[PDB]
């Protein structure tokens, strides 16, 4: 019927959340040279 | 020499449910320390109402090492072992070879038994790692180099039932299942090498008095090398429960048999060569034969981003045809009152923190700011702890009657989905303890409870702790009570005891068999394989088997 | 409906594998970028570098602990440390500001931890090995040396400390 709006969406938040994680994490290891 | 024709006309409908049932007591034991472990980061000293309670437990380790062994190694391969068999064969109804897929259990059985022993005395108190140079028993590293041994045997009875139906079946490709098991089982041989390795080469000689030292830069070199992989067995099966079961739990069709295929394929490839992740941390191994497994395990997490992908879509068409409203109707449309729907659904979903804090400690050199503290026992529990175990503790509410044939009594369903919905809140909150407590610095594998201002800035998360420990103790009672109740109950209503097991249609397309087509040469890639395991820690285990400095044992506990 | 929807579930597919590789990609460049810096100046050192335990504490660099502290350049100290069942040497360990410092690490015993406090000083210590590593401590203070590798009963207990001064 079309476009997986639902699963886009799902795959939108693993997203956020891979990055969040990822780019806090890069912060916190240029905060410790 | 039976009676249920169920089991004299499906023998391994039995060589499925005692694996099985092994693999659940393993889980009782270990998660019962668990609560007491959760409560020391929640820095609260409850380990002599422990002590007394089970006093053969002399330190808070012995616990660790306890719940550790049981949990990741014994559960998991257990569970590996009733769901990537028994799956590939349904599919292909033909028997197992019965004998075979029979000094499987037996094997386990031993090897769990011989390293339960010392376990239980405290001669091998040296954590689930069992990191050379603390020494363990003699009994540790036969017991556990057994266990695993098991699924040796096991790849054969699959590659086994793989061949007789290639050939009982010419030129039709394999069937979506047992493709799943067959690059699964094959991808755990060229995995386990490595253990083994160090088993045969190492651990087994040195724990017999056969030489006076290990080396441990290849002692735990060589166990990363199993050490990654592992997890990825302890996963694909209910990846395989979440492509091909789930699916029809929800009332929708695994949407690609090819895009199943292609990560079940890329896992093969990848799950091998990703060890030094492992060894960020270690010297003696250089920083680009690091990097370059920093890249292949950035790539390894093409599979589980893509598993998300087809999984929603997945969850999501089910979801609609049952009635699916607007941008999250379809959520509030799905099976909410089943447990075997709950359980990995729940799972999948921090399964998402999950693999994030993943990629971060992939990410070479991020590691160095979490790499041996709270955050990684916060990882992996979002990912086996959860995902995994939920997967597993859910199927029971369908592989359990279609294997015993007690179905589940309004009772069992509704506490089924309980016990799932506190594991969960209770994995959720001890998740934010732990990634948060390990940002501030709390190491893990430690009894934090007894240095008890160490760590006065992890005070509010210590708190989440706490109440995790409560939530999962009560959850995991809970399950204790419920388990019990659907191998207990004398009930034995045979019918769907046989009712075929709730494998899902495929939502088939044209660009299937030419791609599908590709990726079942299992030969070629179970090849391209090796070529990867070998390219990777071949220049180490070399600079590395040549420089053997070991050094002796030793016995702090 | 079903195949008008799987001529759109695997299109979408890509529209995401694309973009995972593309996002995955950006991770391999900023890891780099780390990689040039300072920063990564914590990697163990890779380059081998063989040693004896049970006679470290007696003799080589690891047996008076206050020659621990060796100037080995124009801007660095070398520190030869001791993780060893159930404690650091020394302790402090006293080292300047502004300063590359080379920390050299190693056991009489089992594996252990070697996790500075506040710093991107996290490094596997084995009985057999010289985990080394550069980090240059720009702020004084002292800082807690972690062990956070077990090594048995004592480990809840193993912390040391270092002290940068002004
Ligand atoms: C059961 C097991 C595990 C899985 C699966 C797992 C996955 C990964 N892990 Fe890990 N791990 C590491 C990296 C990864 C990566 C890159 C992946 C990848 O496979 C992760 C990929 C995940 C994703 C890409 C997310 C996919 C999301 C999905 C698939 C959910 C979709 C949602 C749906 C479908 C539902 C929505 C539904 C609705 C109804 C709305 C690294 C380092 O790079 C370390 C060491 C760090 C250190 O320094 O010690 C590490 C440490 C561990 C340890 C500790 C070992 C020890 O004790 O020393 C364990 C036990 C563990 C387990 C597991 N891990 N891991
Ligand atoms: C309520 C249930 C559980 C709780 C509360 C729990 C909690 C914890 C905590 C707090 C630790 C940290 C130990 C430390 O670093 O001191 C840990 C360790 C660990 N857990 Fe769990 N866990 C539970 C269930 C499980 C399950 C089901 C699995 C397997 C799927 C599992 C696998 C592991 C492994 C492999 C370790 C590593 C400890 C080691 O040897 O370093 N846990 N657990
Ligand atoms: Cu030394 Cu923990
Ligand atoms: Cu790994």
């Amino acid at each position: 019927e079309e476009k997986p709006k639902g699963a886009l969406a799902v795959i939108l938040v693993l997203t956020l959340t891979i990055l969040v994680f990822w780019l806090g994490v890069y912060a916190v290891f240029f905060a410790r040279g | 020499s039976e009676i249920s024709r169920v089991y004299e006309a499906y023998p391994e409908k039995k060589a499925t449910l005692y694996f099985l049932v092994l693999g659940f007591l393993a889980l009782i034991v270990g998660s019962l320390f668990g609560p007491f472990q959760a409560l020391n980061y929640g820095n609260v000293d409850a380990y002599p109402l422990l002590k007394r309670l089970l006093p053969f437990v002399q330190s808070y380790y012995q616990g660790l090492t306890l719940h550790g062994v049981l949990n990741a190694i014994v559960f998991t391969q257990l569970f590996a072992q009733a769901i990537m068999v028994y799956l590939p064969a349904r599919e292909l109804n033909m028997r197992p070879n019965m004998g075979l897929m029979w000094l499987s259990w037996w094997m386990a059985f031993i090897g769990l038994v011989v390293a339960a022993l010392p376990l239980l005395a405290n001669e091998a108190t040296v954590l689930y790692t069992f990191y050379p140079p603390l020494k363990g028993h003699w009994a540790f590293y036969l017991g556990a180099s057994v266990f695993v041994l098991s699924t040796w045997v096991s790849i054969y009875i699959v590659l086994d039932l793989w061949r007789r139906w290639k050939a009982a079946n010419p030129g039709k490709v394999t069937p979506l299942v047992t493709y799943m098991a067959v690059v699964f089982w094959l991808m755990w041989f060229l995995a386990s090498l490595g253990l083994v390795l160090e088993a045969v080469l190492f651990l087994l000689p040195w724990s017999f008095g056969l030489v006076e030292g290990v080396d441990p830069l290849v002692a735990r070199t060589l166990f990363w090398w199993t050490g990654h992989p592992i997890v990825y067995f302890w996963l694909l099966p209910a990846y395989a429960i979440i492509y091909t079961i789930l699916p029809k739990q929800a009332g929708g069709r695994l949407v690609s048999d090819p895009m199943a295929r292609l990560a079940f394929l890329l896992f093969l490839l990848l799950s091998t060569p990703v060890g030094f992740h492992h060894q960020f941390a270690d010297p003696g191994i250089d920083p680009t034969w690091k990097m370059i497994h920093s890249v292949l395990t950035l790539f390894v997490a093409v599979p589980s981003l893509m598993t998300a992908f087809t999984v929603a879509a997945s969850l999501e068409f089910a979801g609609r045809l049952r009635g699916g409203r607007g941008l999250f109707g379809w959520i509030r449309a799905l099976p909410w009152d089943n447990p075997a729907f709950v359980a990995p659904v729940l799972g999948l979903l921090g399964f998402i923190p999950g693999g994030a804090g993943g990629i971060v400690n992939a990410s070479f050199t991020l590691d160095y700011v979490v790499h041996n503290t709270a955050w990684v026992p916060g990882h992996f529990h979002l990912q086996v702890a959860s995902l995994v175990t939920l997967t597993a503790m859910g199927s029971l509410y369908w592989l359990l009657p279609n294997l015993t044939g007690k179905p589940i009594s309004d009772a069992q369903r509704r506490l089924g989905l309980a016990v799932v919905w506190l594991w969960f809140l209770g994995m959720m909150i001890m998740a934010v303890g732990l990634h948060w407590a390990g940002l501030l610095n709390v190491p893990r594998r430690a009894y934090i409870a007894q240095v008890p201002d160490a760590y006065p800035h992890a005070a509010v998360p210590m708190v989440f702790n706490v109440l995790a420990g409560i939530v999962l103790l009560v959850a995991l009672l809970l399950f204790i009570y419920g388990l019990f109740s659907v191998l207990l109950s004398r009930e034995r209503k045979p019918e769907l005891a046989e009712a075929p097991l709730p494998f899902a249609e495929v939502i088939s397309g044209p660009e299937d068999r030419r791609l599908v087509l590709a990726m079942d040469r299992i030969g070629f890639w179970f090849a391209v394989a090796a070529i990867l395991v070998v390219l990777a820690y071949g220049p180490t285990l070399v600079q590395l088997f040549g420089h053997l400095n070991p050094v002796p044992g030793w016995r702090l506990w | 409906d079903q195949h008008k929807a799987h001529k759109a579930i695997l299109a979408y597919e890509k529209g995401w594998l694309a973009f995972s590789l593309a996002m995955l990609f950006v991770f391999i460049a900023l890891i780099a970028y780390t990689l040039a810096t300072h920063t990564a100046g914590v990697i163990p050192a890779g380059k081998l570098e063989r040693v004896d335990p049970t006679t470290v504490r007696q003799e080589g660099p690891w047996a008076d602990p206050a020659q621990a502290v060796v100037q080995t350049g124009p801007n660095q100290y070398t520190v030869y440390v001791l993780a060893f069942a159930f404690g650091y040497q020394p302790n402090p360990i006293e080292v300047p500001q502004g300063a590359e410092i080379v920390f050299k690490i190693t056991s009489p015993d089992v594996i252990h931890g070697f996790h500075v406090e506040g710093t991107n000083i996290n490094v596997e210590v084995l009985p057999g090995e010289v985990s080394t590593v550069r980090y240059t401590f720009k702020r004084p203070g002292e800082y807690r040396i972690i062990c956070n590798q077990y090594c048995g009963l004592g480990h809840q207990n193993m912390f040391g400390t270092i002290v940068v001064k002004e």
